[PDB]
């Protein structure tokens, strides 16, 4: 069984659903349990949803579209798109040591006040949420930028709707 | 099981773009707004204030246009009131209108003395039960 | 004649009274009066035990009450929340506000077709029925919308 | 000098001024620029002067 | 005047007495009363006493009990670290302190004032912590079942509970979230019919 | 092995594309305009002072009202169970305000409502009596 | 169509991703966020061991990037070096200064489309890895190209 939202902060047994749909054989239920559960997967299934992975060098990096993922002009956050959140959970317990880091990014139409203020909410959200994880809160560093640092020009309606974003940092030792 | 999303939501860019754009204007010309208003205290609003007599407090439904003095008189009269005029009485008259059902004897002479505005007041007394209709000068 | 409108878009009289009719058949209080309506839902069938929390299942019934509702003309909705006397009278009203919030909440970012709503609870100081052995389970703890039909 | 109050018990009061300075107030006390102290408030952050003025916390 | 260690029901009084450190273990009903600012770090109570201290301003101070106490402390203490298993009760009158990380497990009735910067709170079942009148800058609440806690966060609100559980936030937060897994509860219960309360805006309008 | 930047949504119109075009360059005018307003005629005094909020206020709303005012304050009051009063002679050109929020105080709505109608009318509140009395100018 | 030009010249989405993974897949990396693209070389197997001088087989190697880099519209290319600490600073530094020169200088050679062009190297100065125990052989000695594709 499960209960969509969030299975009230509750690693689910993924294994023991598949086992038993599988002898209704243990060891193919065994591999293929495995086999959905490697981290190749993980990235895939991200990759097939609305998730940016990147490795390269030591840190590893996120990219989350906070427009996707969140109520349109609000701190307020999407429920909708919970499976993204549950398989960020799940490579992210891959590594229990490393320092974090999360920024928000918005565009650059607006008040400059406003759109800290709106940067440094999401982020504090987005935090609130990994520590909710069962993340010591000693691991977390929240921070948001406007139009400090664009990877994408704002005239350009397409490449502004990139430029917002949530941003995930986090080194391995 | 079925949960559903917003319907008529921004879920293009050019929508979320236009929506940001109009939260923007919207909040620009609220604060231009408030820092167009200007406001007065109660301790400087000079306003005649509800007199608190039960004698006025009575019920009647009145509807009027012209002069002001002589309707201020049959209130008086039918509030049991004297009443007294200081001043006098300019060429071109002050002249005012108001209709209602249901608006008790204070709150009617607060109305008539805001509408007649600076170039006249009005002052209650219930220690003898006067009214006093003071010109401008 | 054809290019004006034949009837209220999306309008059908026998749909209307057959949701209805089932509203009432699964236990969801509908009555009619004149031409203002009243709408009852008991809170064991909303949320949980004397919390803000929303049961997932319920969204099901929340659409269902929002379409039924989309097939009316109106002005303004006035929701009103009730509950029992669990720990004081503050914590009850403000659980009853919250409630009364999240529900507007949904119902305005979904398709209501409203130009008002009004929120507001009472805790449990309104009864409706002396009965009070139970709870949360007791019928007397409420959420109730209320509207009038326009013209 | 402008202050600020900073917390609040029932009966006293621990409050900060422009300058930093940390002070200890009575219920019945003088503080300087405002007076004397006539009453304070817990459940709300107003709390009264001998001058009618009125502390409240910092914005 | 560096270290006391009593048990067996016995009444000691003191003023005027001057430390830099002193280490304090009372036992037994130590009615035990201070009346002057004395430098310490270190107390322990094994519990079911009563204690009452008029004035501490130490740098540090580490305190842990095992029994079932009824502390009262005034003065100003930079405390970083506490964690509860019995029947506690704690009122403590003053602190600056920027990190605070408390843990309770049993019972707990802790009332608290002062400035805090950063504080975490890991509520087990019936502790109730009143933690009004006490400011700070980062709260992070984790509450179990049947656990009670008021707070007064001010910029930055992290709340989780998860069933049974009450957090009452009795202020406006600048950013706040919040999260209920079975039965957990957050509510506002402020004045509610004060005059000049601020409600909520764009940043901060986060619905339950 | 394959590669997706985030922001993928559904097809868009050239039209709104220039619509929002313009109206971000609009948004920052108007900014700007506010800053230098602000910069140069400093502001005194708030509304909350000659109209504070009580109890039995609090209770909540989301409209949407693109007409005259008199109804919907009077809508308001009736919801509120306050008195209503006129003061004042509406004028031939009838006062319209559109306004658009949701779920704010009844207070703040009626300061923004204030502050939105700004010379043509008034608000006032008297908790004591319970009653608003909203007021036209006295112009020409 | 036969006089305004439907598309880019010699532009193909097609090739540019298959010409992405035959690098990746070389084990080049290769990436890119919003409009900007980035692309990483070891050392080891452009250079030969601690000198500024070009192995003779990278020509290919070069000659195929430059091929990729013509399916792009650019205006400014930043290239770095960097390296490990070898036996001082400055020498460090001029190491890489001159790979980074010897590169520009052959990229411009050669058909590509820019309008600048710049060049630096500093060695050691900023790992990417804690690992730091081989010399060339380490990963962290690498050349990386930058630029934003505008428009």
């Amino acid at each position: 069984c499960f209960h969509p939202p969030y299975n009230n902060f509750q690693p689910d047994r993924r294994a023991v659903k598949r086992v038993g749909v599988d002898t209704g054989g243990g060891t193919v239920g065994l591999v293929a349990s495995i086999y959905r559960d490697s981290k190749r997967k993980i990235i895939r299934d991200l990759q097939k949803q609305d998730i940016q992975y990147v490795e390269y060098g030591d840190t590893r990096t996120l990219i989350i579209p906070t427009d996707k993922y969140f109520m349109f002009s609000s701190p307020r956050l999407n429920e909708i798109c919970y499976p993204g959140l549950n398989n960020v959970i799940r490579l992210l317990n891959f590594y229990p040591q490393s320092t974090i880091y999360v920024a928000g990014f918005t565009d650059n139409v607006g008040s400059r006040s406003h759109k800290r203020k709106l940067s440094q909410a999401q982020a504090e959200t987005m935090m609130t949420f990994l520590w909710a994880n069962g993340i010591a809160a000693k691991r977390l560093k929240a921070e948001g930028y406007g139009d400090k640092n664009a990877i994408s020009d704002n005239a350009i309606i397409h490449g502004s709707a990139q430029n917002r974003r949530i941003e995930i940092q986090w080194f391995t030792s | 099981k079925f949960k559903k999303p917003p319907i008529n939501n921004p879920s293009d860019d050019a929508t979320i773009k236009l929506a940001e754009a109009a939260v923007s204007v919207s909040d620009s010309m609220l604060e231009m707004a408030k820092v167009e208003k200007v406001i007065t205290p109660p301790s400087k609003d000079n306003t005649l204030t509800i007199p608190n007599a039960y004698n006025l407090q009575a019920r009647a439904s009145v509807d009027w246009s012209g002069p002001i003095e002589e309707l201020t008189a049959r209130i008086a009269k039918a509030a049991h009131f004297r009443f007294r005029v200081l001043g006098k009485s300019p060429s071109v008259p002050v002249l005012i209108s108001i209709s209602t059902k249901d608006e008790s004897l204070a709150e009617i002479l607060r109305d008539i003395d805001y509408q007649a505005g600076k170039k006249a007041s009005i002052h209650v007394y219930p220690n003898s039960q006067v009214v006093e209709l003071r010109y401008a000068k | 004649v054809p290019k004006l409108p034949c009837r209220v878009d999306g309008a059908c009289d026998a749909t209307i009274i057959k949701m209805m009719t089932d509203l009432n058949k699964k236990g969801i209080k509908v009555a009619s009066v004149g031409q203002n309506y009243l709408i009852s839902i008991p809170a064991s069938a909303l949320f949980a035990d004397q919390s803000p929390r929303l049961n997932w299942a319920s969204y099901s019934l929340l659409n269902e009450i929002a379409a039924f509702l989309k097939q009316f003309r109106k002005i303004a909705i006035t929701v009103t929340s009730y509950s029992s006397k669990y720990v004081s009278v503050k914590r009850e009203r403000a659980l009853t506000l919250a409630r009364s919030r999240v529900v507007s909440e949904y119902l305005w970012s979904q398709g209501v077709d409203s130009r008002i709503i009004f929120t507001q609870g009472l805790g449990s100081d309104k009864p409706i029925t002396s009965y009070t052995l139970g709870g949360d389970r007791s019928p007397n703890a409420r959420v109730e919308i209320t509207f009038r039909r326009a013209v | 000098i402008i202050y600020y109050i900073q917390a609040v018990i029932p009966g006293r009061a621990w409050l900060i001024g422009s300058n930093g300075s940390t002070l200890t107030v009575r219920e019945g006390s003088k503080i300087p620029g405002y007076g004397m102290v006539k009453l304070i408030d817990s459940l709300q952050g107003r709390i009264l002067t001998s001058s009618g003025q009125v502390i409240k916390f910092s914005q | 005047l560096n270290r006391f260690r009593y048990e067996g029901a016995g009444v000691v009084t003191g003023n005027n007495l001057r430390t830099s450190y002193l280490d304090l273990y009372l036992a037994n009903e130590g009615t035990t009363r201070l009346a002057g600012n004395i430098g310490l770090q270190k107390l322990e109570a094994v519990g079911n006493g009563v204690t009452q201290i008029n004035g501490v301003s130490s740098r540090n101070l580490q305190i842990v009990l095992k029994g079932d106490p009824k502390v009262l402390i005034s003065g100003f203490v930079n405390l970083r670290q506490l964690d509860m298993y019995g029947k506690g009760t704690l009122s403590l009158y003053w602190i600056k302190s920027d990190t605070l990380t408390i843990r309770a497990k049993k019972a707990a009735k802790i009332q608290l004032a002062g400035i805090v910067n950063r504080l975490d709170v890991e509520l087990w079942d019936f502790a109730q912590f009143k933690g009004k009148y006490l400011r700070a800058q980062r709260s992070f609440v984790k509450t179990h079942d049947k656990s009670v806690a008021e707070i007064s966060a001010v910029n930055h609100q992290s709340s989780l509970a998860t069933d049974a559980s009450d957090i009452y936030y009795y202020n406006l937060s600048k950013t706040r979230a919040d999260f209920m897994a079975f039965n957990g509860s957050v509510l506002d219960m402020r004045e509610w019919g004060q005059s000049d309360l601020k409600d909520f805006d764009r940043y901060n309008k986060q619905f339950p």
